[PDB]
């Protein structure tokens, strides 16, 4: 197994071979239309059912694990996601009543 | 050529080599197994589960 590259980002490079970076979710973009086709197939009513669904996806988590990188506000408050949820599930909404 | 204590040596990691045009590394293989299991063999499933592997 070798890689030819630039000196420089191979000490970058050496740890990600270690398969040390983790999964981390991509949800941010494909939450709206994954959400308004939920609202099609008929189900979710409300902006707390909305944050319910979401709780299943590994989205949710990923935010429980390690929150700061993903926009996250404060956990104290939150506990259980359940303002960011219902955020994430509002902007979703308008953007998606606007078009 | 020489090789010094270095970032992410780990340490089971043990190869480097140099030239003047580009600084050229080697790692070893990755360790192989400790055994303690059974290799599980196809005889012990059920009649119908051995043409699992054919």
């Amino acid at each position: 197994g070798i890689i030819i590259t630039d000196q420089s980002n191979v000490q970058y490079y050496l740890s990600v071979l270690n398969q040390q970076l983790p999964i981390e979710s991509q949800f941010v973009s494909k939450l709206v239309d994954n959400l308004n086709a939920e609202v099609v197939a008929g189900n979710i009513k409300c902006r707390n059912d909305a944050v319910n669904w979401l709780a299943y996806t590994y989205l949710y988590v990923r935010m429980l694990a390690s929150p700061m990188l993903y926009k996250v506000p404060d956990i104290s408050s939150d506990g259980q996601l359940k303002k960011f949820r219902e955020s994430l599930v509002h902007s979703a909404l308008c953007i998606l009543k606007e078009q | 050529k020489l090789m010094t204590v270095t970032k992410v040596s780990l340490p089971e990691g043990s190869f480097k080599r140099v030239k003047p045009q580009y600084d050229e590394i080697h790692i070893p293989a990755p360790s192989k197994p400790v055994i303690d299991y059974e290799l599980k063999e196809i005889t012990s499933l059920p009649d119908w589960c051995q043409e699992a592997f054919p």
